[PDB]
């Protein structure tokens, strides 16, 4: 309709080409406009971002990993090298590697000297490369160990009963298949506590967020009825609501939400939702209060772009974005003197086995 | 390997591409096609002939591919764009020579 | 009978309100940034663990509840 | 004799109409070329930066003679900013600031994602007045640091008689006035150890 705008595209021009000479280095006009685009992205808001060719990889690998792996995480502590625990369901763990091993060379290369970037880096590979370690256990003869990268599926949701009748579930980052995973923790749950448990716990506590539709899966599969979350945006196709289907496996079991400061997304879409339909209680600090639902557009060249498309609202209708939605309880992280180590999960276990025991029993 | 854009020409294609964008095709493909003359630049040439081809026009078509085959001969694609652009116009010399170049290489 | 001794934390992490530029919520209304707390008179339950715990078990039953 | 790029000059076309497009504010393409040149220049080179015309005649005379300033002087690095000196005799001086340190945050607000020239300004305030800064020192424990706001005077070189011919002169910084200030500051010297130095 209107024309165009000639008169910023020709400031452009005259900046873009008084650079490409003034600047102090060879500059490719490739390199100017790709950092022109990184900055038209980058600074309208500031979770929006262009990804070039490597970190759409990465994006990919954050929502859901199937990666190639050893299955082995190593924490650098104090500038040590050591192992927390192999992952689970790895063929280093079939190899005999256990907690604490120490290895002595990676592929020839000592790990003295070697920052935990770059020993990730040189664990991670492809699937199928060869990788030999030499490794000392307790002191002990050096020993090499040859491995082949394979797919591994990282873990996203893990659970430990603290007392038989009361779970407690964590949630670390939501993914492609956090839903899935989060049923068949529920049924493991109910098949090892003979289908019947007194309360459940949740932890999003630092959990930054995911996919939306796991987190709506999520919410789903706690929920049964009722609109979980829809989302408003200046394009039509953005907007989309979703309601919780009556399925449910959760039994109406009484659940405890904490959401800590780090919940930012996804975390905070199930606490908005649970919290709004009156169907749990959360408590914790004031959440991150970040709303925005993006989709990361294919584009040419591997290079997709992430644009925050629209908002999200709680199913009142309350915006969560630069508020956040404030705990009732209001329980804040401190020492309690006369599991027990963790005061957050201690208060909320008090509080559910109360609160069970109080009313139906 | 990629040559330097000039400040008005960077800003033409610039504004080119945007209208293009934009269904005023009129004025995208008026520069485009001043700009190829201007530059004489194998794949701003092409790009203006697949706009004017798609806009229908053709002296600007005859223009861009004239320009497209004598900036990039080597191509097989604008010789046979060239070879189909004037023998529709009437001269068909240079067809003949496009065609043998056709032959040269594995074409009809 | 207990004693509940909270603690502050010297670093806080920034609030979605401390980025550059962030979006206005939806509802419109006033944002909330990431001032510090110090509260001039300290509450009652945060003193002993007994009335903390009443009071959160309280505001728990009356939230599920849903009144 | 080489090709134009035409391909990514397509590409930038295509991705701003498609930000136009998807994003969720009603955004004027005045802004989004503001921004795409802004950013430009920032990813390029850390300390270039593109002063806008009221900037610019801002950038022309300072707002205030009596402005106050922390003393701190900052560069950019790996996309963070980094303490690159505090000047000596400064409010910040008196506090643990060191060279290396890293600001994370200033007035409560991150400064991952903005240009050094607006870091320093947001530095910048009122004479007298409070300001708090994050600190990280070797990857170490961010930590607050609270400082008062002052106008700094460089007092330029700094003399004095170590032994009876050794003298040791300190320049705390670089201002107009210090080009000759040391030379006299030196006759002083030099007057004061028989006009030889050990």
């Amino acid at each position: 309709s209107a024309p165009l705008p000639l008169d910023e595209l020709r400031t452009f021009a005259e900046v873009l080409d008084r650079v490409k000479a003034a600047y102090v280095e060879p500059v490719d006009d490739k390199t100017l406009l790709e950092n022109a685009i990184k900055g038209m992205l980058s600074n309208l808001d500031p979770h929006s971002a262009y990804l070039g060719p490597e970190d759409f990889a990465e994006l990919q690998e954050s929502t859901s990993g199937e990666f190639g792996g050893l299955g082995i995480e190593v924490g650098s502590e104090d500038g040590f090298i050591k192992v927390v625990s192999p992952i689970d369901d790895t063929p280093a763990a079939r190899a005999g590697i256990q907690p604490g091993d120490l290895i002595v060379q990676i592929d020839g290369k000592p790990t003295k000297g070697q920052s935990m970037t770059e020993a990730v880096d040189s664990m991670r590979g492809k699937a199928g490369s060869p990788i030999t370690l030499t490794i000392v256990r307790d002191g002990g003869r050096p020993f090499d160990v040859e491995l082949k990268r394979a797919i591994i599926k990282v873990k996203s949701v893990k659970s430990q009963v603290l007392e038989p009748g009361y779970a407690y579930l964590r949630i670390t980052q939501f993914q492609v298949n956090t839903g899935e995973e989060v049923v068949k923790a529920l049924n493991q749950l109910r098949k090892d506590n003979k289908g019947r448990l007194k309360g459940l716990v949740l932890d999003l506590r630092n959990n930054p967020g995911g996919v939306l539709q796991s987190a709506v899966e999520v919410a789903d599969a706690f929920l049964t009825k009722g609109l979980i979350v829809y989302t408003k945006g200046r394009i039509a196709n953005s907007e989309l609501r979703f309601s919780a289907d009556p399925a449910d496996p959760s039994d109406k079991v009484p659940l405890v939400v904490l959401i800590n400061g780090g919940s930012a997304a996804a975390a905070e879409i199930v606490a908005g939702a649970l919290q709004d339909q009156k169907r749990a209680i959360l408590m914790g600090t004031d959440s991150f209060g970040k709303g925005s639902v993006q989709t990361v557009l294919p584009l040419n060249n591997d290079r997709a772009l992430k644009l925050t498309t629209a908002l999200y609202y709680t199913p009142n209708g309350r915006s969560i974005q630069a508020q956040g939605i404030v705990p009732d309880i209001e329980v804040g992280r401190a020492k309690v003197t006369q599991q027990d180590s963790d005061y957050q999960l201690s208060q909320a276990l008090s509080l559910l086995k109360g609160l069970s025991v109080t009313r139906g029993n | 390997k990629y040559g330097s854009f000039s400040e008005d020409s960077l800003y033409s294609l610039l504004v080119a591409e945007l209208a293009g964008q934009r269904n005023r095709f009129d004025i995208a493909l008026s520069n485009y096609v001043v700009q190829a003359q201007k530059t004489r630049d194998p794949g701003v040439s092409e790009r203006a002939f697949r706009i004017a081809e798609y806009l229908g026009a053709d002296q600007e078509a005859l223009d861009t591919s004239l320009l497209w085959a004598r900036s990039a001969p080597d191509n097989l694609d604008a010789q046979r764009a060239a070879a189909i652009q004037l023998a529709r116009a009437g001269r068909y010399e240079e067809s003949m020579v496009y065609m043998e170049k056709v032959l040269n290489g594995q074409g009809d | 009978r207990a004693k509940v001794t909270q603690e502050r934390s010297s670093f806080e992490g920034f609030k979605e309100a401390d980025l550059q530029g962030h979006l206005a919520n939806g509802n419109g209304g006033a944002d909330r940034p990431t001032g510090k707390r110090a509260a001039p008179s300290e509450r009652p339950q945060d003193s002993d663990y007994q009335l903390s715990q009443a009071l959160s078990l309280l505001k728990g039953l009356s939230v599920t509840r849903g009144n």
